[PDB]
């Protein structure tokens, strides 16, 4: 769980090739699905991933 | 059964009794030196540059609206001077209650709010 | 540059810290803040100017009484010789051990050792017994060993105490130990604050329960619940009966007593009708409503004791009916059993040589109590926090061994009349026999507080003014810090009023702000019940001097009680903790109240301590009942707000605030409204509440919701894991600092308990294994290290 | 001495029995030993009254200045939205939130059709 | 407005007492005042006799660390008023016939 | 409905379809007429006189105006004196008796007045226990279903104090039925009454006007075009007198055992199908008529209104069912 | 607890500039994504792991039963 | 989640009308002048009296409820779906909601409006026996914000006073899971048992 | 991200036979020795629902 | 039916309790039961099946 109530169980171990990656070359360490979203307006979750990559850079 | 140090009050002076005249109880504080002033109001006043509030508390002491009703119960000198009476002005030996009692006591100015230091955008 | 405070780090500042342990004092202040009411509390019981609340409790018990029997030979009514016994000082050493015989001299024990032999960190309790043949004729003195009694951590009867964190390392402690649990049998248990009535303070009630005491009894009562120095209470409680009369009810030994209370009244002091009716209808006399439910009362008294004229002779009375119950020795007359009633019962805050206040302030209730009934002031909402304070777990520790002293000193009267009648050769005055007596008594009091600490059991002989038996201690969970921490500060009103079908006690109150978490409180059944208090919330733990506080009220014009009788919400009754010291105009009231605060914060006036609470209450119409009553004592919830007039801290209890105008921020301040604003609004919220980071962006069961994960991660159980034997740790392997954080995470020194790491996550359907809140974790970062735990 | 009903004693403060039921015809303070004619003590009066709100009523709520009671229309629970009622086919439904069960799930929003009063509720 | 003051007294001169409202004694009855100087503070006893009451009263000695008493008479056909100090009693009246009433030590 | 059958549910009630040439006014004023009326409701004040050869109580009452209370609550001025002149003295006699008793009567002072762990887990604690839970049956029942299983006047004042106790005047505002004052004279001996209060909970009580069983009917918003009334409480006879208003033939009930002993058991059945489908009409959940009927047929299979409880299942003619059950 | 060797999600080894890290912050004076820069740290991946690494084993280490403290 | 700077004025422009609404509700209950000051000793009179009384306090609240929830429903049938940044298809928040795959408009719009009044049982925000619902109102404040009316919305935030009643409202669902839940069990065995 | 510590005995089990228990000869309860699943009253009246007495049998 | 035994030790289940323990024999062990061949795990989705 992030620190804002969206908890989650683990479905699957991904296989790094299997995942999706990015322009940046990278592949997520972990997935958060969309549909986990809009019933529980969890919007500080989107501020922190935001402020988290800004940071990181 | 006289208390340790105590003695007897012997000699009591004079309390002159009697638009008719009034009976007043007043309160001061302790510290304030009763025998030398002169002014007194019917709101604010000061003794000794130092300023106090004057308080119409007849309403506690009595009732305003009814008779009767008086906590305090005035005791002059006797014909003896040695001695109390129950002060009464009404030939019926009805005490006297008091016509006034008044609180001098302290005040203090709080300051205003600074909005221009304290209200910041 | 000098700026409002960003973001940092502190990199630097941190792994420096890590390997040089301060050897001066903690760099985390506001953690051992958060501690401070168990650590206080637990201190309580031994510093004080007055030999510590053990030490006033063990003087409240007094003597216990027996006689032999014995002779004289003469006419004689004589009983024997008298045995009195009593506990003149209590006494806790830190834990030491002697390894063995010829008490070969004693060492230190520190904690570690007791978490790795898995027994009970513990001091020895020793009792000063005074043991006096016939009045003092001959009195017997002797230190009795009474077992080893569990010891809070880091509280002044703790080694670690005064310890700086370098020399905490030292020791095998966690290098900020905070400390305020005990170690009973190798598991780490608590005390948990309790949510109890707020002090000396006559609250008006309407409660269903009242009705059903009796078909004459209506839902109207006054409750009022009186503390004593030793931080035991008592409760008085008047019912208004529908047909007038007014029953004074108490309890003792667990049994429900009622007194008509005019008896109460005519014990107290020497009086006259006219002195209460005074006391009660003041100038109100026009009242019908009043003045027929006093004629009542008064006419009644009479006619039912109409031999009881004299003060003496009400005591008498008293003393016949209740001897029995109270316990008293032969040698006891009636008239002594009398007072004794009254000085262990009746308003017990105003103390044995304050008679004449406890006259005007039950004249008080029976006043406020007629003013509810006829609707004039409305009731007082016991499950609003604007009318609680809170038990702490050291004054509750003390409390039970209060009890468990006097049981002790009972157990001694029970084996001497075993003796006498057994016929067995008894001498008082001979040592060999006060001896031989002590040896069949069981004194192993330690062993008791021991088996509290670890059932949570409460085994007591009156109820200790509580309304349960059990779930008074609770494990330490360490499953993570953030859990541990949270223990600390937890609040609730106790399993009593759990099972209680209203909502009304689960609500979120506005009498709450800046005191109790509106977030961080459990879904599911305890939903409500449990809270934290917020992180800047204080507890006090001393009573503050009080004694120059009347000579300060007199000098601002109240008119002093002994000689003004007055009654009634038309003006403004002054109270202290409790006693009335006199009567003003709501008027002057208003301004009494505004200069105390504004001289208590401006810290000139000497007697006048900051952390006084000034409940003013205007008149209104059907509100409140008035007054202007002051606070100073122990268990009260105090907060730091700022006062705008000078521009400094203020303190504030949650009696006060319902009345106050405070700001939520500098901008939002209103002329001739505001009086203080916040220091800023993360003062209401509680510390786990705080760190959930952008919160006001979240709906608000997510962020109640992440103070349950929070508690329940696979985190840092702490760093000395290795001279411990707990019998179950998570520990995750690898935590990282979070990039956004909350400032006060490192003002609690949250790295050294590192509870999460830096994920990169995406928001993607893709696997298709992510639906219905399943998530996918990538395969290489798990193998390569990502949230490995132990 | 007197204030309506109940009479004190002049002397000590206690209250003078009630003259109506003393056998003699003077009342006796049985505290201080005072004397006091029967004939001083007659035919005083007590005015009691019912409080306003002893008797709750349609008509007793009228009495006062506020408003007591709320029309048919006032009568509208909750904000307004774009959601095809499911019975009616209407376009507006008016809604409430609650979080229910526990704090896990996501909300749930229950409905009341504007015009044909259908109510239903969604976790969704 | 303004007052001004005549004489101030700074003797024993008359003394207050509070009994109760209403409170009034027989003709007769006459009150014995007695006064002790603690430190530079006055304090007062009152006792009272007649045929079958006792009345007595004592200065409440926290109220008087901080507050002085004064009796006023007031001239309104001028400014003027006369003060005398005068101290406050907390007073009781006893009654002689009941006072000493008692029942037995133990009723065993 | 299902578990108890009550003849004794919590809220019964009544359904009136009203005819067409029926006002709204006229159905309203019509509510106002079968509904409940305690005197308490049009009493404004009471004002009480006391005085001290007995102890005498000047008992006045002041009613709201005579047109406010006709138009309120469709009481005449001659049913409010008939409650006073009868049920109301009487009462209150009645209850001054027994407060001088107990005056009489003699507190006796010194004798005295004669898992929470679980539901101290959160959500997921408490989840975690249910998770791994293998259930032997449904769920225990709840605490709820175990608690379960002038000379007109001179002579009618002399008429009322002849059938009383200790009135000694009595009189009513006749003419514009504002007032009502009588006066109570009690023993000399007695000690004093909080009358006022007394009165007051006496008026609480006092019945104006009331149909047997009936509370308030009330008037509701036409729901789905049929134009309705609708009353707390149950007596369908009563309303039968009222076929100028309403359909007698097409009154309907919450209450399924007034129906089926009013009107048989197949109305019963129809009663309880209906009342079942409005539970969950309510929640907006859909359930087959086919399963309601079942269980109605089912629970009138005796011709009478059985529960599923003991008594129902104690038919069966199945032992090894029964021995499974309880 | 110690640094990680990889970073979790780029593979890349991060585990041999923990301690020139910090001798960059501290020596150099250098800010955190100036030093992080200078070490080869590309990726945010990869930045975030020597960035947010608390070496909590600095704490552990201060525990050692083996000597006579 | 995004409005488009034309849809962030439309929304902070109707919000602006909310302004006076508490004041007129109360001028309305009170029965006084619909410009009464919101000052008024009268008005202030009225609220006290209301205060006092559940089913007073309760019209206040119902009929108070009714005007600020007018505006809410202004302000998201303006907003959504004309005023958002990213338009359905595109918009992913938009699609999961009308298409039924999750959320509801209703949850959009708490996100990109407001949040809306704060109700509790049907009524609205507690008030404490001094007239003021928080230590930051002045007794008898008739601000809808007061009352927990909140402007605030997801995307941007809401104020200390907002969050605060938005924990109430939070809260009140959990506690009545608590305390008012009836288990159905018993009554599906004993109709199974005789029905099987 | 916060890794959830397991609260619950997760571990699967499996049957085919196994240690019965002396008076009903019935599965006994166990998992850590083998212990049968309980096919209780819910699911009995489910497998009659059905009208598959095969599989209840 | 028995007389309580030496005040303590709580009573020995006689045949009737033994029937009647909780739920009771009836319900416990004949209406429902421990089967053997079977199985239980938590449960984790699946669109591939
Ligand atoms: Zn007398
Ligand atoms: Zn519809
Ligand atoms: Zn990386």
């Amino acid at each position: 769980s992030s620190r804002h109530g969206q908890k989650g169980v683990c479905s699957r171990k991904w296989p790094t090739i299997d995942m999706p990656f990015s322009e940046t070359g990278i592949q997520p360490d972990i997935i958060i699905n969309p549909h986990a979203f809009p019933s529980r307006m969890t919007i500080g979750m989107f501020v922190e991933s935001l402020a988290g990559k800004a940071g990181a850079l | 059964s006289i208390p340790d140090g105590f003695k007897k009050c012997k000699h009591l002076k004079n309390f002159p009794l009697n638009k008719q005249q009034q009976v007043w109880l007043i309160k001061f504080p302790s510290n304030v030196d009763i025998s030398k002033l002169k002014s007194l109001p019917v709101t604010t006043m000061t003794i000794d540059k130092h300023d106090y509030k004057i308080m119409d508390d007849t309403d506690i002491e009595s009732s305003l609206t009814q008779d009767n009703l008086s906590n305090m119960t005035l005791l002059v000198p006797s014909e003896s001077k040695e001695s109390l009476k129950i002060a009464s002005t009404a030939k019926d030996n009805a005490p006297l209650q008091f016509d006034k009692v008044f609180s001098v006591s302290e005040t203090a100015k709080i300051p205003a709010i600074d909005y221009s230091k304290v209200r910041v955008p | 540059p000098g700026q409002a405070r960003t973001a940092d780090f502190r990199t630097l500042e941190r792994e420096s810290r890590f390997i040089n342990p301060p050897k001066d004092k903690s760099a985390f202040p506001l953690l051992q803040e958060a501690v401070q009411p168990h650590i206080g509390s637990f201190n309580a019981l031994t510093e004080g100017p007055d030999g510590g609340l053990l030490n006033l409790g063990v003087k409240d018990i007094g003597e216990k009484v027996i006689f032999d029997g014995k002779p004289l030979n003469s006419n004689s009514g004589y009983l024997g010789n008298k045995l009195s016994v009593s506990v003149e000082q209590v006494s806790i050493a830190k834990p030491m051990s002697n390894d063995g015989v010829s008490s070969a001299v004693e060492r230190k024990v520190y904690p570690s050792e007791s978490r790795q032999r898995l027994t009970s960190y513990r001091g020895k309790l020793l009792l000063k017994l005074k043991w006096s043949v016939n009045n003092g004729e001959e009195n017997l003195f002797e230190v009795r060993d009474c077992g080893g009694l569990p010891v809070m951590l880091q509280s002044n009867r703790c080694h670690l105490n005064k310890m700086s964190p370098y020399e905490l390392v030292q020791h095998k402690e966690e290098s900020d130990e905070i400390g305020g649990y005990f170690i009973v049998n190798g598991i780490e248990k608590l005390i948990r604050m309790l949510i109890v009535q707020r002090r000396n303070h006559p609250m008006a009630i309407i409660r269903p329960s009242f009705a059903n005491r009796g078909a004459s009894y209506s839902h109207y009562g006054i409750q009022i619940r009186s503390v004593r120095p030793d931080q035991t209470s008592q409760t008085n409680v008047l019912h208004y009966l529908n047909d007038g009369q007014v029953t004074f009810r108490f309890s003792w030994r667990k049994n429900e007593y009622l007194v008509p209370v005019v008896m109460i009244l005519k014990a107290l002091c020497h009086t006259s009708d006219r002195e209460i009716f005074d006391g009660i209808i003041g100038n109100d006399v026009k009242d019908s409503f009043l003045t027929d439910r006093l004629e009542l009362l008064l006419r009644g008294f009479k006619k039912r004791y109409p031999h009881l004229q004299n003060r003496t002779q009400v005591l008498q009375y008293l003393g016949d009916k209740f001897r029995v119950v109270f316990q008293a020795s032969p040698d006891q007359s009636d008239l002594e059993v009398g007072q004794e009633v009254l000085d262990r019962i009746v308003l017990v805050h105003l103390g044995k040589d304050g008679s004449q206040d406890k006259f005007r302030m039950l004249l008080f209730m029976i006043r406020k109590l007629y003013s509810l009934v006829a609707g004039e002031c409305s009731p007082d909402n016991p499950d609003a926090t604007q009318h609680q304070e809170v038990l702490l777990g050291g004054f509750l520790y003390g409390m039970i061994l209060k009890e468990k002293i006097d049981e002790y000193l009972q157990n001694i009267i029970a084996q001497v009349r075993m003796d006498i009648n057994r016929g067995m050769a008894i001498n008082f005055k001979d040592k060999r026999y006060m001896s031989r007596v002590l040896m069949r008594v069981n004194e192993n009091i330690g062993s008791k507080m021991q088996y509290f600490l670890s059932t949570g059991n409460l085994v007591s002989q009156s109820g200790l003014d509580l309304q349960q038996v059990s779930g008074y201690t609770v494990v330490a969970e360490k499953i993570n810090f953030y859990r541990f921490i949270s223990h600390f500060r937890m609040v609730h009103r106790g399993s009593f009023f759990a099972q209680l079908k209203t909502t009304t006690v689960r609500k979120l109150l506005p009498e709450s702000w800046g005191f109790l978490c509106p977030v961080h409180t459990p879904d599911g059944s305890p939903c409500g019940l449990l809270n934290h208090f917020a992180h800047k919330c204080r507890i006090s733990t001393q009573q503050s001097d009080v004694s120059r506080i009347p000579s300060i009220l007199y000098s601002l014009g109240v008119a002093p009680a002994s000689h003004t009788f007055a009654a009634g919400p038309s003006l403004c009754c002054v109270q202290i903790d409790g006693k009335i010291i006199g009567w003003v105009s709501h008027e002057q009231g208003k301004i009494i109240a505004d200069t105390l605060r504004y001289w208590k914060v401006e810290g000139k006036t000497p007697g006048l301590p900051i952390d006084l609470e000034i409940g003013y209450v205007p008149p209104s119409t059907r509100g409140q009942y008035p007054g202007l009553y002051l606070f100073g004592g122990h268990s009260r919830m105090l907060r730091p707000v700022r006062y705008l007039p000078l521009d400094k801290e203020d303190i504030v209890g949650p009696f006060e605030q319902v009345y106050m105008n405070i700001a939520v921020t500098p901008q939002e301040i209103q002329n001739n409204v505001h009086t203080h604003v916040e220091f800023t609004p993360t003062n209401i919220l509680s510390i786990l509440a705080n760190l959930t980071p952008f919160s006001d962006f979240n709906q608000s069961p997510r962020n109640m919701y992440q103070c349950q994960m929070g508690k329940q991660t696979m985190g840092t159980p702490g760093v000395a894991l290795c001279h411990r034997s707990d019998n179950k740790l998570y520990r995750l392997q690898t935590g990282q600092t979070p990039i956004v954080k909350a400032n006060l995470y490192d003002d609690y020194g949250m790295d050294n308990f590192p509870n999460g790491f830096n994920a990169v996550v995406a928001v993607i359907s893709y696997t298709g294994y992510d639906m219905d809140d399943a998530m996918i974790i990538n395969k290489s970062a798990d193998e390569r290290g990502f949230g490995y735990g132990t | 001495s007197v204030v309506g009903s109940l009479i004190f004693c002049l002397d000590c403060g206690d209250l003078l029995e009630n003259p109506n039921a003393v056998l003699g015809s003077n009342v006796e303070c049985s505290q201080c030993k005072a004397i006091y004619p029967k004939s001083q003590f007659s035919n005083l009066k007590v005015v009691t009254t019912t409080a306003d709100d002893a008797f709750p009523s349609s008509l007793r709520a009228k009495k006062s200045v506020v408003k007591t009671s709320l029309k048919k229309n006032e009568l509208k629970d909750g904000a307004t939205i774009k959601e095809k009622c499911p019975q009616c086919g209407n376009e507006e439904m008016n809604y409430h939130t609650l979080q229910l069960r526990s704090a896990d799930e996501g909300a749930t929003v229950f409905y009341t059709c504007t015009s044909c009063g259908y109510k239903f509720r969604t976790n969704n | 407005s303004e007052i001004e003051i005549e004489s101030v007294q700074d003797q024993p001169s008359v003394a207050v007492g509070s009994f109760f409202k209403g409170f009034r004694a027989p003709s007769d009855t006459t009150f014995d005042l007695y006064k002790k100087k603690k430190s530079e503070k006055d304090e007062f006893v009152l006792h009272g006799e007649n045929e079958r009451l006792e009345y007595e009263g004592y200065t409440d000695s926290s109220s008087q660390a901080s507050n002085q008493y004064v009796v006023g008479l007031f001239n309104p056909e001028k400014k003027s008023i006369q003060l005398y100090k005068a101290p406050v009693l907390v007073s009781k009246v006893v009654s002689k016939s009941s006072k000493n009433l008692r029942g037995p030590k133990i009723k065993s | 409905i299902v578990m108890t059958a009550s003849a004794a549910i919590k809220t019964p009630q009544m359904t009136l379809p009203i005819w067409n040439d029926v006002s709204d006014e006229q159905a309203d004023t019509f509510c106002k007429s079968i509904s409940k009326v305690l005197l308490s409701e049009v009493i404004d004040k009471v004002i009480v006189t006391e005085t001290t050869a007995a102890r005498s109580y000047v008992i006045h009452m002041r009613f709201f105006d005579n047109n406010e209370y006709s138009e309120e609550y469709d009481v005449s001025k001659e049913e409010l004196q008939n409650v006073i002149s009868n049920q109301f003295i009487h009462l209150l006699e009645a209850a001054i008796v027994k407060e001088i008793k107990k005056q009489k009567r003699t507190p006796d002072i010194g004798v005295a007045v004669p898992n929470s762990k679980r539901l101290e887990e959160d959500n997921d604690e408490e989840q975690s226990h249910k998770k791994t839970k293998q259930a032997v049956s449904y769920d225990e029942p709840d605490e709820d279903e175990i608690e379960t299983m002038n000379k007109v006047q001179r002579d009618r004042q002399s008429a009322i104090i002849s059938h009383h106790r200790f009135i000694t005047k009595y009189n009513f505002d006749d003419e514009s039925g504002k007032w009502c004052e009588f006066k109570l004279e009690l023993a000399a001996d007695t000690e004093k009454l909080l009358m006022v209060n007394i009165v007051e909970e006496i008026c609480r009580k006092s019945i104006i006007r009331q149909i047997p069983h009936i509370d308030r009917c009330v008037h509701p918003e036409p729901e789905n075009g049929k134009r309705v009334l609708v009353t707390e409480g149950v007596n369908f006879q009563a309303m039968w007198d009222q076929e100028a208003f309403i359909d007698v033939d097409g009154i309907t009930s919450n209450d399924v055992a007034a129906v089926l002993k009013t009107y048989g058991v197949e109305a019963a059945r129809n009663t309880i199908v209906n009342e079942i489908n409005n539970v969950f009409s309510r929640y907006a959940i859909s359930v087959s008529f086919r399963h309601l009927d079942l269980i109605a047929d089912m629970m009138t299979r005796q011709g009478t209104y059985l529960a599923f409880n003991r008594q129902g299942m104690e038919t069966s003619t199945s032992s090894f069912m029964k021995m499974s059950y309880e | 607890m110690i640094v990680p060797v990889r970073c979790f999600s780029c593979g890349k080894v991060v585990g041999d500039k923990w301690e020139s890290y910090l001798n960059l912050l501290q020596e150099d004076e250098l800010d955190e994504g100036t030093a992080l820069s200078r070490l080869g740290l590309k990726r945010y991946c990869c930045r975030r792991m020597i960035l947010t690494h608390v070496d909590l084993i600095e704490k552990f280490l201060r525990y050692n039963p083996l000597e006579k403290r | 989640l995004r409005l488009t700077a034309e849809g962030n004025k439309w929304r902070t422009d109707i919000l602006k009308t909310s302004v006076d609404t508490g004041r007129e509700a109360a001028a309305e209950v009170t029965n006084l002048d619909k410009d009464t000051p919101a000052d008024d000793p009268e008005l202030l009179k009225r609220l006290q009296e209301i205060l006092r009384d559940n089913n007073k306090s309760g019209i206040l609240d119902a009929v108070t409820s009714s005007k600020v929830n007018a505006i809410t429903s202004q302000v998201v049938s303006k907003c959504v779906p004309d005023g958002t940044m990213k338009k359905f298809p595109c918009n992913s928040m938009q699609a999961m909601a009308l298409s039924g795959a999750k959320g509801s408009n209703v949850n959009v719009s708490q996100i990109m409006c407001l949040l809306g009044q704060q109700a509790l049982e049907g009524r609205r925000v507690p008030v404490m026996v001094s007239g003021k619902t928080l230590p930051s109102f002045k007794p008898y404040e008739t601000d809808a914000m007061a009352g927990g009316y909140v402007k605030g919305r997801f995307y941007s935030g809401i104020k200390p006073q907002e969050y605060y009643f938005h924990c109430m409202a939070g809260r009140e669902g959990l506690i009545d899971t608590a305390v008012k839940t009836s288990r159905s069990g018993y009554l599906q065995r004993c109709l199974t048992k005789q029905l099987e | 991200y916060q890794r959830l510590r397991h609260m619950v005995n997760d571990k699967f089990q499996v049957r085919s036979t196994g240690p019965v228990n002396s008076l009903t000869m019935q599965p006994v309860k166990g998992r850590k020795r083998h212990g049968g699943i309980r096919v209780g009253e819910m699911e009995r009246d489910a497998l009659i629902g059905h009208g598959t007495s095969f599989l209840l049998q | 039916k028995a007389q309580g035994r030496t005040s303590g030790k709580v009573p020995i289940p006689g045949v009737k309790q033994a029937l009647e323990k909780k739920e009771g024999l009836f319900r416990k062990h004949m209406m429902g039961k421990r089967v053997n061949y079977a199985a239980r795990s938590v449960i984790s989705p699946d669109p591939n099946i």
